[PDB]
């Protein structure tokens, strides 16, 4: 209960986040977008389905423009748009005694004292 | 001189422990609002005390009508 | 006062049958759609004819939005695109209203 | 001289922290004039 | 060291362009002061009897008159009639500057020390106390002993004489400086309508100028040009004043006729319906309304055939100005509008609000229907509901719409359609219970009222109270607009047509503009019109 | 121009435009340029999509600010509300009433001045006048304190 409820709570508390955090953020997808092609298989794959879910495959130049244009007001929106109080869909498998009912878990996803 | 010399758009700035003043000016609005909470219900819970209706409550026009004494000449002994 | 109803439909025609500059075209073109008169058959076909010399494409399908524009109502918009159509399949000519 | 205007005809600088006070408070005192002077006539009144 | 060119690019400068600039700033710097005046009189009459005051009445004069004298001639007659001429006539004439630069720049420098000396004036013992219109025994030394209304004779005699000397290069620059091709027939409106409001006032204000002094030099010489004992006649002061403020009105609505002509064309991109017609009917009105000066002597007791010769022909004015209504109707209708833009929506308010106070004034042109107005609160609410409604909209939406010409930056559509809507509002619930007032039978000019009164003047309060709020909500706007860097091309008001391709008109059809002054640069040239530029012959 | 342009360079042309450098935007334009000399009837209906964007479309000139009229709306409505406010809480530092705007001077005033036929006619002395007359009403006639 208490992993759960600091999880929903970090989440929620995305709609007051800060500068560096998001330009730490964006450093680090920036770094694991192109970390991750390392072989001719990956890169195949990445082509591929860029072209079948999008239609097009965007350049590094295209890319790197979408991130850098992102700022920490355009966050605050999108977390108070949709990961602020809102329904969620759960799944547990194993020894989940521990864990709650729906409405408890579901509290966690705003905070009060604001 | 620069906390991060590979990227000087990087600065620390004054703080206690996490009472940074980007915090405080995030925070600020939420303060107002409870403040004028606690003031609208101190306000709703003093509305019947005889000098609040004599001070505040009548001189405040249409409403005023309601906070009044009714009773006519007919009154205390 | 000047030119009348339809001399200036005969002399819109005239002119149209022979343009080679994409600039004078949209200038006449614009020039006809001001008088309240909807350019007849031969006019619009003309036109249309003119557009395909001149090697531009967006022209062709601006031609038909803005006689559906200017038209009073349904009907007579209908009328038109039914015996207009032959021309645009001849053509290769796509509405917007299937376009997209 | 053949400059090229910066289209910026001020008449003074203008930015964002400091000279707000200076136009607010110019605003204020030439918007408060009426007053000194309304109170001046009911001086030793 | 930029001082010396500081001082030498704003004061020791003759330039046209930086000096509507200050004419603009001064405009608002005055009606700023008029403005909370007006919002303190007015809430002085919120509720019958002495309110926020010891009931002094002489405060109450002192200030109507000072609000009165100030908005009418240091609000909008240097901020319109010069102040939108000497930066855009040239342009549009085909000249690069002024006839006489040296005399453009000594009058707009004549109204500082007026507006210091009439502030002393109104700081004395006693005030104006006069009103707008002072009147002789009133103003007598009997009435008032002090420097206090021999300062503001003094102010109107100066302000007058400068205005008369800012006059008088326009018309030989708009005469002379035409362009080669240009004939004087073949003029835009606006600057037809600034030429004819020049002439009307060079002509008239001589005649305000002998009258002021010769009445002014009774306190002084102790002449008895209009002492009652002394064989003087007011009836003929009251006529040489109304030989001025009669046509003074129409000068001063002429620039806002012109600006609505420009204004309604270039946002509905269709030529305006009947240019000849519209500027021969407006000579006509310039023409006509000179002969008519005595409807303001209605009640004081004038002979029949006087009375009916010069009411008569108080009705004719209508008709020229009923045909330009129609002609911007026409124009309106068939072309395109654009109903969004400040300036137009500042063109369509201005038209019903004219429209009504023209209705309005031709009410209370008749010598037998006049007796039951007169210096009523009816002639307040005409000529209130005619002047803010047509000068002061025909002001804001010149600024709202070449803004951008003098500085080069763009302001805030949202705000400034919500401070027009605002101000719409505001003077529209300001100046209607005030017919109902005048309708009633009662007077003006009076700090107390009989008690049957009080909920009209109720109503107008909050409307009064809502102009300032207008009045902030405009300065933010314009603080916003002059420190908001937002650039803005050449020609901001030009857009392809329905047949125009994002190609062809982008490298092939910039540069195009019904006005030489869209086609310049927004921040202009110092040295602009380096050629004359030549039309067909 | 004779072999057909790729699709995957003309999807989505809307959004990528305003991103897409000037060099892309020269290339495309030519591209097309030189494609429309063929008979249109052997292009895809993309080209055709692409090709109309590119001409009647909403960027470069004809790209307008739109503002929101909602704002306009409410932003009135506040300022109303505000300068109602305003002047109703600035209102009550004025100078006490005069002692005759009292229910009881109105109503006496009222059956006054109907004696002396005061404007009998459709006013004050009407034959049934269930109107007020000589009374404001409301806040301007409160009842004696
Ligand atoms: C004032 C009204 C504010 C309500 C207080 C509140 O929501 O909890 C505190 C809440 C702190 O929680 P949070 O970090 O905002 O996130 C709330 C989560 O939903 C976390 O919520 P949760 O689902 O984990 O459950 C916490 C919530 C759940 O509690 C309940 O459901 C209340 C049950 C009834 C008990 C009495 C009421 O507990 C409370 O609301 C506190 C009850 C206090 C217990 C007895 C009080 C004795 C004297 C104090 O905010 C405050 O501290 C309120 C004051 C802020 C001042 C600035
Ligand atoms: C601001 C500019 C302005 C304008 C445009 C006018 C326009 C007119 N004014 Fe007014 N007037 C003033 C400013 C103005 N006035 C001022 C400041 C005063 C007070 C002076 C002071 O005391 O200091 C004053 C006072 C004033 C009086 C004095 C009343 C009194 O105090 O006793 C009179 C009386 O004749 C008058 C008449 C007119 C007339 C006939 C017009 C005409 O121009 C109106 C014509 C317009 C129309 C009528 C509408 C359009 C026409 C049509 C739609 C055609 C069809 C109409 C009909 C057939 C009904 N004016
Ligand atoms: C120039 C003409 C003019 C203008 C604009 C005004 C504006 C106003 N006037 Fe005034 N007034 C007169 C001319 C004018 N007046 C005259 C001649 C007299 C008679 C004097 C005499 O009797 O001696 C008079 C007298 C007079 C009285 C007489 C008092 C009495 O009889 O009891 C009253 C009272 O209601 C009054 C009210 C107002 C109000 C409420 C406004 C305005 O508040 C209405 C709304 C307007 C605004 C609130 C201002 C908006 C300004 C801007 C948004 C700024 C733009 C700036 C620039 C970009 C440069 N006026
Ligand atoms: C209102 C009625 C009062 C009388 C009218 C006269 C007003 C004062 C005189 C102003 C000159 C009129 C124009 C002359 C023609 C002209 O233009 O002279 C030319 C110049 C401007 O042109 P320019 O050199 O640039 O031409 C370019 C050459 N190629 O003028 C002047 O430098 C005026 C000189 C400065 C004087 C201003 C001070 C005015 C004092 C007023 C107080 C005295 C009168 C008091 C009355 C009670
Ligand atoms: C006090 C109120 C009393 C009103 C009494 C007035 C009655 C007569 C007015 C009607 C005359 C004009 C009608 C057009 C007839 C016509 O068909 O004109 C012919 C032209 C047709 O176009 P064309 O020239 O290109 O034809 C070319 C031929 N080859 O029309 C027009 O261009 C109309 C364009 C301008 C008219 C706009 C009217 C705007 C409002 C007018 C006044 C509104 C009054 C409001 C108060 C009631
Ligand atoms: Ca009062
Ligand atoms: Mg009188």
């Amino acid at each position: 209960d208490d992993l759960v409820h600091f999880t929903l709570q970090n989440w929620a508390r995305l709609t007051v986040a800060t500068r560096a955090e998001v330009e730490r953020a964006k450093a680090q997808l920036r770094a694991s977008l192109l970390l991750s092609l390392d072989s001719t298989t990956a890169i195949a794959e990445d082509i591929g389905r860029q072209l079948l879910t999008t239609g097009r495959r965007m350049s590094p130049q295209e890319v790197d423009l979408r991130i850098g244009q992102i700022t920490e007001k355009d966050v605050a929106r999108v977390a108070s748009e949709m990961i602020w109080d809102k329904d969620i869909a759960v799944s547990a498998v194993g020894s989940i005694e521990g864990l709650l009912d729906y409405n408890r878990i579901r509290s966690s996803i705003s905070m009060n004292r604001w | 001189i620069s906390f991060f010399p590979n990227k000087p758009m990087y600065h620390v700035q004054p703080h206690i422990s996490f009472i940074t003043p980007e915090r405080t000016m995030k925070t600020i609005p939420a303060f107002s609002r409870w403040a004028f909470a606690a003031v609208a219900g101190v306000f709703v819970f003093a509305m019947q005390v005889p000098k609040v209706k004599t001070t505040i409550l009548q001189p405040i026009a249409f409403i005023g009508d309601h906070f009044k004494d009714k009773t006519p000449e007919e009154d205390k002994w | 006062h000047g030119v009348s109803l339809e001399e200036i439909n005969t002399k819109y025609n005239d002119f149209f049958s022979n343009v080679q500059d994409q600039f004078e075209l949209q200038r006449g073109l614009n020039n006809c759609f001001a008088y309240d008169i909807v350019p007849s058959s031969d006019v619009i076909e003309q036109a249309l004819r003119a557009a395909r010399r001149v090697n531009d494409f967006p022209t062709a399908v601006r031609i038909f939005e803005g006689i559906k524009v200017k038209l009073p109502t349904k009907e007579q918009y209908q009328a038109y695109v039914k015996e207009l159509k032959p021309v645009c399949n001849e053509l290769g000519i796509v509405l917007k209203e299937d376009l997209f | 001289s053949a400059p090229k205007p910066g289209s910026t005809i001020p008449f003074y600088i203008n930015k964002k922290p400091l000279p707000t006070l200076l136009y607010f408070g110019t605003f204020g005192v030439i918007f408060s004039i009426p007053f000194i002077v309304v109170k001046y006539h009911n001086r030793n009144l | 060291n930029s001082w010396w060119t500081y001082v030498n690019r704003w004061i020791f400068s003759t330039n046209a362009k930086d000096i509507a600039i200050l004419y603009l700033l001064f405009g608002l710097v005055s009606g700023i002061i008029g403005s909370v005046f007006s919002f303190i009189i007015r809430m002085e009459l919120s509720a019958p009897g002495s309110q926020f005051l010891s009931g002094n009445g002489q405060l109450y004069n002192v200030a109507i008159s000072a609000h009165g004298i100030l908005m009418i001639f240091f609000f909008i007659i240097p901020a319109l009639f010069g102040a939108f001429g000497n930066y855009l006539v040239p342009l549009m004439i085909g000249a690069p500057d002024v006839a006489y630069p040296r005399v453009n720049n000594f009058t707009f420098w004549l109204l500082p020390p007026a507006l210091m000396l009439l502030l002393i004036s109104a700081l004395t013992e006693e005030g104006p106390g006069g009103g707008w219109t002072v009147y002789p025994p009133l103003s007598s030394i009997t009435s008032h002993s002090g420097p206090a209304i021999d300062l503001a004779i003094l102010s109107l005699q100066l302000t007058g004489i400068s205005s008369t000397l800012g006059s008088v290069n326009l018309i030989a620059t708009m005469i002379n400086m035409r362009a080669p091709g240009l004939s004087l027939y073949q003029m835009p409106l606006f600057a037809w309508a600034i030429m004819i409001t020049s002439i009307l006032l060079l002509l008239t204000l001589p005649v305000l100028a002998g009258g002021l002094f010769m009445l002014f030099s009774d306190r002084n010489l102790n002449t008895s040009f209009y002492a009652p004992e002394g064989g003087g006649d007011p009836v003929l002061y009251q006529h040489l004043f109304w030989f001025f403020g009669h046509p003074e009105v129409y000068i001063l609505i002429m620039p806002a006729f012109g600006v609505v002509s420009h204004i309604i064309p270039s946002l509905a991109h269709k030529p305006i319906f009947g240019k000849e017609g519209m500027l021969w009917a407006m000579l006509s009105i310039a023409l006509l309304g000179l002969m008519v000066w005595s409807h303001h002597l209605f009640t004081v007791g004038l002979d029949v055939d006087t009375r009916a010769y010069f009411s008569a022909a108080t009705m004719v004015i209508a008709i020229p100005t009923g045909i330009k209504i129609f002609s911007w109707l026409a124009t309106l209708t068939g072309g395109a509008i654009q109903w969004s833009r400040v300036p137009m929506l500042y063109a369509i308010g201005f038209l019903i609000l004219f429209t009504i106070g023209g209705l309005t004034g031709v009410i209370l042109s008749n010598s037998v229907l006049d007796i039951a107005f007169h210096d009523t609160y009816f002639v307040v609410a005409h000529f209130h509901y005619v002047l803010s409604m047509g000068a002061l909209f025909g002001l804001c939406g010149a600024y709202y719409y070449w803004s951008p010409k003098m500085f080069g930056l763009m302001y805030n559509e949202t705000l400034a359609s919500i401070q027009f809507w605002i101000l719409f509002i505001g003077v529209n619930i300001v100046f209607g219970p005030q017919h109902f007032l005048g309708l009633n039978g009662m007077p003006r000019r009076i700090p107390d009222y009989p008690e049957a009164f009080v909920g009209w003047n109720f109503v107008s309060s909050i409307g009064s109270v809502i102009s300032i709020l207008s009045l902030f909500l405009f300065m933010y706007v314009m603080y916003d607009q002059f420190t908001s860097n937002r650039v803005v091309k050449t020609n901001p008001y030009l857009i392809p047509s329905y047949f125009d391709d994002n190609v062809i008109f982008v490298n092939e059809k910039l540069g195009v503009a019904q006005s030489i002054e869209w086609l310049l640069h927004s921040p202009v040239h110092e040295h602009a019109f380096n050629t004359l530029p030549t039309k067909s012959i | 121009g004779e072999a057909m342009i790729a699709r995957p360079r003309l999807v989505d042309l809307d959004k990528r435009w305003g991103i897409m450098s000037q060099e892309e935007k020269d290339g495309l334009i030519t591209d097309l340029y030189a494609r429309q000399k063929q008979p249109w009837t052997t292009l895809s209906i993309e080209e055709k999509k692409a090709a109309y964007w590119i001409a009647f479309g909403e960027h470069g000139p004809r790209a307008f600010s739109h503002i929101s009229q909602k704002t306009v709306f409410w932003g009135t409505v506040a300022g109303l509300t505000i300068g109602v406010v305003l002047f109703g809480l600035i209102r009550t530092q004025a100078a006490p009433s005069p002692r005759t705007m009292t229910r009881e001077w109105q109503e006496k005033s009222n059956e006054y001045m109907k004696e002396n036929k005061i404007n009998p006619i459709s006013g004050e002395a009407s034959e049934g006048f269930k109107g007020r007359g000589q009374i404001s009403g409301g806040i301007f006639s409160p009842s004696e304190k």
